[PDB]
């Protein structure tokens, strides 16, 4: 169910020391992989260093993502008109039923969505003049749809089996949270709680409000990472002051064998 | 004759042929299972029987390149399961063909093969046998896309010689793993000898193979005339040309040819090759490849009179280079069958550089007198670092060796991927384990060769998947001079080092499932990655630094709640780290 | 198109006095990618501050993480400090020790 994406980037005119295309590669919601046009190589990010890994399998990203390079630094040739521009894509693919992948294949400009690659004919396409411009200027390359056709249907899958085999540890992690709920004056006759989560791995989790055993709903959520994968959430409800030792909070997420209750 | 394939299967017989095309069939198309090349095989056999039947029917015509083509787009899937291998359907012959030879060994990396149990194993072979050999076949030779598909056959021959003599025995596993092991280690030897061969002809040209094969077979038949063997440097180039190209079925046939003209012309060759001409087809080629050197002649003149002090040495090399040249191999070699050939190729070059600049001198005699001086440097070299090498791996382990190994290419090339350079490592690394044993005389040819096709097969990868500038360099620029160009190679300062933080070393408790065996690959890795994190790392800090992490993971495992551990004290040994390094 | 910044600042762990932790910032959802990001130590930076990938969302929007390790006291005030392409001039957020 989890799913192999790349978070390719380009820019057209980067602060200087700054690289003008960078990747940053994902399993789940952990980035194994990380790239730019400076250094020119692929390397692994975080535990998966440590993974058991094949000869060869590092260079291959490598030399694949260099493809990438060139055709998202040329794109910018393709477009010509002035505004500074930011190409971004997003690629990659996720195991389905029979022993099969879901490719996916997007790009935005300039934080929009606005070109696509069809992998049925093997096409990139959109309608915007800025998309037909890029589509056409990589659709007549060193067989670039070919490799663009390789990369979704046969390495990112062949890669994504072999993670999911030689990488278990670090994706069936189960990290439960540290809870704090605390009371905090803010208003006239009122008070802010704020049920927050920390260091929780895997990322989903749900907070609820309960007021002597009936729901408050949810206030305003907040959900962040911290430095080593891990996770930080938090809830917020406005509250009548004084009556702030009625509520509790609770917590649902895949670690923790039963919901938590959490008191003030 | 009209039919090639028709020939073919009338020269080698229905049985080597069905082999040879499966072997085909295994090497291109690595993933497809055992029993789909069987119906393509059987396909392909059937047709054959068509043209040996009739030579003007219906396809008969079309080269081999064709029909064994047009069969492997049977397969369209090919992307899904194999990747820029579809692309090469697309195209037509002979550009076609090419394409599907680049496409080979991308990924070598394929699962390994976990010998079942002997007695299972002598259960499906005294069942079903003659599949039994197909599967061995089929696994060895999609594993070694490059695999010399004739000596492939002998080494089925051998198989089943052990299940014959080995699986009537009361303790199966005794009599028969030995051979397996044995046949198993001249195979991958032979692999790797034949991936040089090819990478020679393919990537090199002619030329150098040639080279190669004279000084080689000079070793060997140091009594025939350099006249006869070229004739046979050039019919073992046919030969390669044609295994190295995929032309299974041809390149098997002209093989048997060859022996057969060896045999013929004993006299002319070697007094060693008695008993060998006296075997079956498939023992005769192994034997004559295997056999002894004959022993030198009389009263051979010194090197020096041919190519120093005659008065012809300059007409000749303007004449006839590349003559003149293997006639300089053919002399050295016949003269010392224990070099190496790496290294009378080495010494050929630099006869040539100097011949090259002193022939345009003023006195071209003075220019090159000394010429056999320039060689001291290019024998002294090779011996010492064989004799360092060797005094390394007893003073300490296999492992503390390949560790001493490791740290050092991880140093002059850290560019490669952590995984490729532990694996690279462990087989330089197994070059104590081959050679050190042999005595003195011995040991830097068997070393030489030995590195040689080690590096063949790190540049044959590295130029499919670039990474490094400098191993393109050390591969490209001279195949003669890997080896020295590599060990040339000092601390990379290019590098920007990678950096530490507090999840440099991040551990789940995973790891105290660990065996040894898969324990000690983690330190490996750990090490090239510390490395990576300084070039300059003198031993003593690598050291240090070594054991803190040895000290952490013995330390951890052994704790009540294990995850405290390292998530405690994972940012404390990347501390101590630091300060072990400088920073 | 052009989108404004959103500001997280919470520490890994609870926050105890006299114990070792680390402080994070979390600048998302913004556009375009270029953005100066300081963590604050009583209002003046701090140089031991590390930093993730520039990354980005399902959305497009990009994101960063800034951390630093430190050892909070009761007196001592931290802060996240950014700037931005949409941002009339530098936005600091004050870290709230509940959230």
């Amino acid at each position: 169910h989890l799913s192999l994406l790349y978070h390719l980037t380009a820019v057209s005119s980067p602060a200087p020391g700054t690289p003008a295309f960078w990747v940053s590669g994902w399993l789940g919601p952990q980035q194994y992989l990380s790239y730019n046009s400076l250094r020119g190589e692929a390397e692994p990010c975080g535990a998966w260093v440590w993974e058991n890994q094949v000869s060869w399998y590092w260079e291959k990203e490598t030399t694949d993502l260099r493809i990438k390079e060139k055709l998202f630094l040329e794109a910018f040739k393709a477009l010509g008109g002035k505004g500074p521009y930011t190409l971004q894509g997003l690629l990659g693919c996720e195991l389905g039923p029979d022993n099969t992948s879901v490719p996916t294949a997007k790009f935005a400009l300039n934080g929009e969505e606005f070109m696509n690659f069809d992998l049925k004919q093997g096409t990139w396409g959109g309608d915007w003049p800025e998309a037909l411009a890029i589509s056409q200027r990589w659709q007549q390359q060193d067989k670039a749809a070919n490799k663009e056709l390789t990369f979704l249907l046969f390495s990112c899958p062949h890669r994504l089996r072999e993670h999911l085999e030689r990488g278990r540890g670090n994706l069936e992690w189960k990290e439960p949270p540290s809870m704090r709920l605390k009371a905090r004056p803010s208003s006239p006759g009122f008070s802010v709680l704020t049920c927050s989560a920390f260091s929780f791995y895997p990322p989903e989790l749900q907070l609820r409000f309960l007021r002597n055993g009936l729901a408050a709903g949810t206030g305003q959520g907040d959900f962040g990472p911290n430095s080593d994968g891990s996770f930080h959430a938090s809830s917020s409800l406005t509250v009548k002051s004084g009556d702030e030792h009625h509520y509790c909070c609770i917590v649902q997420h895949a670690g923790l064998a039963q919901p938590l209750r959490v008191e003030l | 004759h009209k039919s090639e394939v028709a020939h073919r299967f009338k020269d080698l017989g229905e049985e080597n042929f069905k082999a040879l095309v499966l072997i085909a069939f295994a090497q291109y198309l690595q993933q497809c299972p055992f029993e789909d090349h069987v119906k393509l095989v059987n396909e392909v056999t059937e047709f054959a029987k068509t043209c040996v039947a009739d030579e003007s029917a219906e396809n008969c015509d079309k080269s081999l390149h064709t029909l064994f083509g047009d069969k492997l787009c049977t397969v369209a899937t090919l992307r899904e399961t194999y990747g820029e291998m579809a692309d090469c359907c697309a195209k037509q012959e002979p550009e076609r063909n090419e394409c599907f030879l680049q496409h080979k060994d991308d990924n070598p990396n394929l699962p390994r093969l976990v010998r079942p149990e002997v007695d299972v194993m002598c259960t499906a072979f005294h069942d079903n046998e003659e599949t039994f050999l197909k599967k061995y076949l089929y696994e060895i030779a999609r594993r070694h896309p490059y695999f010399y598909a004739p000596e492939l056959l002998f080494f089925a021959k051998r198989y089943k010689a052990a299940f014959t003599e080995c699986c009537q025995a009361a303790d199966k596993a005794a009599c028969l793993l030995p051979k397996l092991d044995e046949l198993r280690d001249e195979g991958k030897a032979s692999s790797a000898k034949q991936r040089l061969k090819c990478a020679s002809l393919q990537k090199f040209g002619e030329r150098a193979f040639k080279a190669w094969a004279v000084a080689r077979l000079s070793q060997r038949f140091p009594k025939a005339e350099f006249a006869e063997v070229s004739k046979l440097v050039t019919d073992l180039t046919k030969v390669h040309t044609e295994c190295c190209h995929g032309d299974l079925l041809e390149c098997a046939d002209d093989r048997a040819d060859l022996a057969k003209y060896i045999c013929e012309n004993q006299d002319s060759i070697s007094s060693k090759l008695k008993e060998c001409c006296e075997k079956p087809l498939l023992e005769k080629s192994h034997c004559i490849a295997e056999v002894e050197n004959d022993e030198m002649p009389a009263d051979l003149p010194s090197l020096a009179a041919d190519f120093v002090e005659s008065k012809d040495v300059c007409k000749n090399y303007a004449e006839a280079k590349d003559v003149f040249l293997g006639m300089f191999l053919y002399e050295y070699a016949r003269r010392h069958p224990d070099y190496s050939v790496v290294l009378l190729l080495r010494l050929a070059k630099t006869y040539e550089t100097t011949l090259e600049k002193c022939c345009a001198a003023a006195d071209p005699h003075e220019c090159y007198a000394k010429v056999f001086d320039e060689f001291k440097p290019l024998v002294e070299e090779p011996q010492n670092l064989i004799k360092q090498n060797c005094e390394l791996f007893e003073q300490l382990g296999e492992y503390k060796f390949q560790n001493a190994l490791l740290v050092r290419y991880t140093k002059k090339v850290p560019q490669v991927s952590t995984p490729t350079l532990v694996e690279v490592s462990r087989n330089l690394g197994k070059v104590g384990s081959k050679c050190c044993k042999h005595p003195e005389a011995k040991r830097m040819p068997c070393a030489e060769d030995y590195l040689s096709v080690v590096l063949n097969q790190l540049c044959v990868l590295h130029e499919k998947t670039p990474v490094s500038d400098r191993v393109t360099k050390c591969c490209t620029e001279s195949l003669v001079n890997r080896r020295p160009c590599f060990s040339a190679l000092e601390v990379d300062e290019t590098y920007v080092p990678k950096e530490f933080n507090a999840e440099t070393f991040t551990f789940h408790a995973d790891i105290c499932t660990l065996s040894e065996k898969e324990r000690q690959i983690k330190k490996q890795t750990a090490l090239v990655e510390l490395v990576k994190h300084k070039p300059k790392a003198t031993k003593e800090q690598l050291k240090a630094v070594m054991d803190d992490f040895a000290a952490f993971v013995e330390k951890c495992c052994k704790a009540d709640d294990k995850e405290t551990c390292f998530a405690e004290e994972g940012k404390k040994l990347v501390a101590a780290s630091q300060a072990a390094l400088g920073l | 198109i052009q989108r404004t910044p959103k500001i997280q600042v919470y520490s890994r762990h609870p926050a105890e006095n006299g114990k070792s932790n680390f402080l994070n910032c979390y600048v998302s959802g913004f556009h375009p990618s270029d953005i100066e990001v300081d963590l604050l130590k009583n209002g003046e930076r701090i140089e031991k501050v590390e930093h993730s990938d520039l990354s980005f969302s399902k959305d497009w929007s990009f994101y960063l993480l800034y951390y630093t390790e430190f050892t909070p006291t009761e007196k001592d005030e931290y802060a996240c400090r950014v700037n931005h392409v949409t941002l009339s001039q530098p936005k600091i957020v004050k870290w709230d020790r509940d959230m």
